[PDB]
């Protein structure tokens, strides 16, 4: 099997996909939506992960973090989203900041939401961790603001013991609303990822 | 249903985005009409919601279809159909048929709306004229973006007979009142399914306006695709134009220094856009002007926007449509107010500006020279590709007319023009005002072969020159 | 920047770029050669490495290991190479079981060989570790068979601060000699790779 | 300089291994020409090395160009030229002409060899004669590959004027003795700059052999690319045949299981090999089928393999070649010996097979009963393509043949072949003796439209029949 592991204090278009609205600033950040609406960008790591493993039904524990800044301009839905994209069904952490909730949405059936106001993060840095135990079977959440301290996590038990999954491919969907909610923007300029078997 | 429908031997459109109806009335036969304009794209014409602050965005949120705006009720709109028409001006109705509102009751016309038991009188319109609800998720999921409410708003069902009927009605309406054409609003969030029936119903145009004989509307459609997403532009291109907006991204990127100008040779097709005949394209819009850092061009970036929307003009592909935009300062911030309404626009003085806040992009010289300019070269096929392979682009539509531009190194070649041997004034710059040029006065040899100067340090990356300049 | 790691027991094609006579067998081992000679053949993970930061000047000490089975089936020119070819001028460890010479191959001149006998390792599983300390500049091969414990190993200073590498694609090219030398095969059944920067 | 060669009205050539001259003559009379076969790529025939245990690779380090080899003198070889051609089986030499050895001194015509000191006086060649040394090391290095030494083998420069010359003369000579092609002995390892230069001296076909006047030697060339090298073998296209490499590879991947047959209806160039008429295709070779495990196919899994050089065989693409070989259970182990000789390879007794170690695919029911179904077809396009979407596929050459088989499904179809309305002989299984039939006497009603069963269990996962069979 193959156990993947990166750190990318500044990304580079080179190990990434872009797809719809994604780029990369001379600064070093992934950017996505910030010359579109009501659509969905998408960028991931080039290297597909494992999740499961054919050869024993193992399942990859995978841990991730990640700082990202959204701004609306305005003083999913519309948001940033972490994905397990498979390959070429989807597992997905959404901050849906128009339904103003944090959830795992599984196959548009979210798992487990709980609610968040964007204004304690919009303009600053925020802090993601995303971590699935495959001994436990508990995935979970945490968003955090520095610059204060506030936290807006959530768990549930996730179950990825399903044949179909096997290869996906790890990235960012930051998807953008319509009329006012056209003008969101989505920065990420670091991030870290990391699963693991046994 | 794809057909522009312009009044001959004129070409292309814009957006008087939050003007008023007499006022368009005006510019339609004093400015438009002289200038060899395709038409407007009318903003919003029938009762929307009144939120607070007044936004653009309000614009936005079908309150009722009763024609009263705050441009103008019905006696003010018929009769800029009926002045602008005649000019040659056609119109274009924004027609917001997907939804309602998502909030409360205050409809620009006097007209209430229930937003919470799902209740337009106005109307009539009540819970079982809409889907059922559930919201926006996944982008990736087909019919939720298309049958649930966008934004918290009320989708209604086209796929009911009341509901087509009622749109059908508003469309058709429309449609003896003059308007040849539909800029359908969010066509991504509905089923093309019966998009088709209501674009049925609408009956031939109105032929007490000068519509050719039993000549369809025109339709084109707002549709963000820029790929990934489980929507496609092609479901809509079946049964009417879509707004490319890659258009804009790519091209514009392009100009703002992302890429190589010298890479628009094969500009068309080959970048991700739809058969030249099925778009309607454009560089900025009322909405994504708003989006800003980046490959969006606006006015706020002046200069290589109007090489870009140049570039568009003189190149042959889809049908374009430039904008008319309104000064602004926030993201939300309404066109000109005062204690309710709307101030005018008056173009004055004239070097054909405007005052009190409205941009009018299309009286800018640049902009307007050039699309007289697109009139002028009708039928002719790109030919005669010229670059100093960087940021130096050059070409002609046959011997109706010529351009190049450069975004670094002074263009001081030595070139063609590919027509009959001549001196022409050119547009970007100079016009020809009482037979003598106003800016650049250049000589053509007795076969195509001119001499160009453009410096990076002008006011300008772009000349033009065509017959209709030729002095 | 981006530092990169895996771990890879059991190779699947599907992290994996494939040129040449390269494949994947049900039982999980990368093979090159198999069904061809006198050609090259070569195998990359798919995510492009980065040695080289732009925004630094820094680069990337690399680590890894990697077992392998070379067969000849007769009881570089032909052998199995470790390459960090750039992102479509080559640094090359080479494992060149014709001109008996391990090396450190760099642009066709080869920094450092030394001799080591294929018959040491002809049919059973050795143990490759490449590393490269970016402080000290010292690259290092070493070659061991577990079954006895005889270790070819070879070491030298190589400098990789050149403008020209920045991206490169971690990978195995084995090529496949003419006339009897055109029945080598090459398995390799384990790799574990790691960059890193500070 | 392409042109296959053969006598008209046959089709495709073999592969006699390390066979006897004067028993080369035998087969080219009695087996070879009765079965409408083009030929044979006759075992290098110039003097090589004698290489201790005598392996076939010997056979590819010439000591000298004296005509003397373990196949025969050149009495025996004229006389190989003069009954084989008459029998129409066109004779294709092996020319190794890029090394001459490395290792010392036993030349198989009591010619020394000075390896070390560079040395070949039955030429004569020395170290002038010789490229500078150096190895191959970077297949990724154009120069390196081409102007080093190929396995410690003394690499001549193709440059020179006097080794231009030698060469020449060699061929030349060859071309006098009869030959009408040469298989070239790995292009890839010299510089196509002179690789024409050398194809060019060759003085058109010795008249007084049969071949139409002025007619230039077919020259095809062994070049090994599957991708990724800095060669290509397109760089050996503009003055000469090549070798395809991937035919073997994935056509012999796509039987052993390793692909759905369903997938070779686009088999041809659309898999990475060059224009139909600039290849010679094989399945095995000499070299390659001592490979195993995977893609490859030999005679060691028979099954797959017929159905492939059938698949060759009945499909139009590039000139083929089909093997036979001699039983072998090293990797090095020489064709049959005793104290130093070749083994004459009796064919005996009449199921037409071969004794004494050599396996003679060529005289196999299946596969020579295709080659002359080959013949059958000339000029047919490809046609009436059909599958179960899997591993049974169909299909015809015109009115003139049709095909089928099955790795997994019985093939009980009621299919079409669209030929004459008649019965046929199939090839595989069975032919036509005496006016009836010895495997399968099937029907095909008035238009094409046949009733076929090729089931799992039997021999063979294929089915020929062409109006050459029709009785
Ligand atoms: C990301 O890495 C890429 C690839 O190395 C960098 O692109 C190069 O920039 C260097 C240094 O200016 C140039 O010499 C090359 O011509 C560029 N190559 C390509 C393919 O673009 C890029 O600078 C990096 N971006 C960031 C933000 O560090
Ligand atoms: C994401 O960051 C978390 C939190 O810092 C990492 O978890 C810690 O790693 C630090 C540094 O090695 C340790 O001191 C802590 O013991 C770890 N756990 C906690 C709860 O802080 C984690 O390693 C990171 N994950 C990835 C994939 O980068
Ligand atoms: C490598 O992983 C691939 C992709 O998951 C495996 O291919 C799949 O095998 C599973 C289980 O038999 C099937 O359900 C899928 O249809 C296959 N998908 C594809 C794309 O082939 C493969 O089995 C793995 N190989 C090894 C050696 O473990
Ligand atoms: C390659 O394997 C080597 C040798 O085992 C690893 O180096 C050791 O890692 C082990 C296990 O953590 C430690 O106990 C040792 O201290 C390490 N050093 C030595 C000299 O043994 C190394 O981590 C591996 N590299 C990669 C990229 O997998
Ligand atoms: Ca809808
Ligand atoms: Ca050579
Ligand atoms: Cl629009
Ligand atoms: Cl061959």
């Amino acid at each position: 099997a193959t156990e993947t592991s990166f750190i990318i204090d500044a990304f580079n278009k080179t190990n990434l996909i872009l797809q719809g609205d994604a780029t990369v600033s001379s600064n070093g950040n992934l950017q996505l939506s910030y010359n579109s609406y009501d659509s969905m960008s998408r960028a991931f790591y080039s290297a597909p992960i494992q999740i499961r493993d054919s050869t024993t039904g193992n399942v990859a524990s995978f841990d991730t973090n990640f700082t990202m800044n959204i701004r609306t301009h305005r003083q999913s839905a519309v948001g940033l989203d972490f994905v397990l994209v498979p390959v070429q069904d989807t597992v997905t952490v959404e901050f849906d900041t128009f339904l103003s909730r944090i959830s795992i949405d599984v196959n548009n059936n979210d798992i487990k939401s709980v609610p968040w106001d964007v204004h304690d993060y919009d303009g600053q840095n925020a802090e993601v961790r995303i971590t699935y135990n495959s001994s436990t079977k508990v995935f979970s959440v945490s968003l955090s603001n520095p610059s204060t301290g506030k936290s807006n996590n959530v768990s549930t038990t996730v179950e990825l013991e399903k044949e179909v999954y096997d290869w996906v491919s790890v990235g960012f969907s930051a998807t953008s609303g319509a009329y006012q909610w056209s003008y969101e923007t989505h920065d990420v300029l670091s991030w870290s990822f990391s699963s693991k078997f046994i | 249903q794809k057909d522009a429908n312009f009044a001959s031997g004129r070409n292309s459109i814009v957006h008087l985005f939050e003007w008023k109806w007499n006022d368009i009335a005006d510019e339609c036969e004093r400015f438009l009409q002289p200038q060899g304009f395709g038409g407007v794209q009318i903003s919003p014409p029938n009762e929307y919601l009144v939120a607070d602050g007044r936004p653009w965005w309000e614009r936005y949120q079908p309150v009722s279809y009763i024609i009263n705006t705050r441009s103008g009720n019905e006696s003010a709109f018929t009769d800029m159909t009926r002045r602008c028409n005649d000019a040659g001006v056609r119109i274009y109705v924004d027609a917001v048929i997907n939804h309602m509102t998502g909030m409360n009751g205050v409809g620009t016309s006097g007209s209430s709306a229930d937003h919470d038991g799902m209740n337009y009188p106005a109307v009539p319109y009540g819970s079982g004229d809409f889907h059922s609800p559930c919201e926006v998720n996944n982008y990736q999921d087909a019919d939720n973006v298309r049958n649930c409410e966008l934004v918290g708003l009320r989708d209604l069902n086209a796929g009911s007979d009341y509901v087509r009927g009622v749109l059908i009605d508003y469309m058709n309406h429309m449609i003896d009142l003059g308007v040849a054409g539909f800029r359908v609003d969010a066509a991504k969030h509905m089923s093309p399914g019966d998009l088709s029936v209501i674009f049925d119903g609408l009956k031939n145009l109105n032929t007490d306006y000068g519509f050719a004989d039993g000549a369809r509307p025109f339709i084109y459609q707002e549709v963000i695709d820029l790929g990934g997403e489980a929507i496609s532009k092609n479901e809509y291109t079946g049964f009417g134009c879509v707004l490319e907006f890659q258009f804009g991204v790519s091209l514009g990127n392009a100009f703002q220094g992302g890429n190589q100008l010298k890479n628009l040779a094969n500009w068309g097709p080959e970048w991700g856009l739809l058969e030249g005949l099925d778009a309607v394209v454009f560089v900025d819009n009322h909405d994504n002007q708003r989006t800003g850092g980046s490959q969006i061009l606006t006015y706020k970036n002046p200069k290589p926007y109007k090489m870009a929307i140049a570039f568009m003009l003189a190149h042959p592909y889809g049908t374009t449509r430039i904008m008319s935009s309104f000064d602004f300062t926030d993201n939300d911030q309404g066109p000109p107010q005062d204690g309710s309404g709307n101030l005018i626009s008056p173009g004055i003085n004239d070097d054909n500006t405007c005052s009190n806040g409205y941009v009018c992009e299309h009286r800018w010289r640049q902009v307007y020279g050039m699309v007289g300019f697109r009139n002028a070269v009708e039928g002719t096929q790109v030919e005669n590709w010229w670059s100093n392979d960087d940021n130096q682009i050059a070409f002609s539509r046959g011997s109706q007319g010529f351009v190049a531009f450069t975004n670094g190194g002074d263009l001081n070649q030595n070139l063609n023009t590919g027509l009959p041997a001549g001196t022409y004034c050119d547009v970007i710059s100079g016009e020809l005002s009482g037979g003598s040029c106003t800016g650049k006065s250049v000589t053509v040899g007795d076969n195509g072969s001119a001499d160009i100067s453009l410096g990076s340090a002008e006011d300008d990356g772009v000349l033009a020159i065509h017959v209709n300049a030729k002095l």
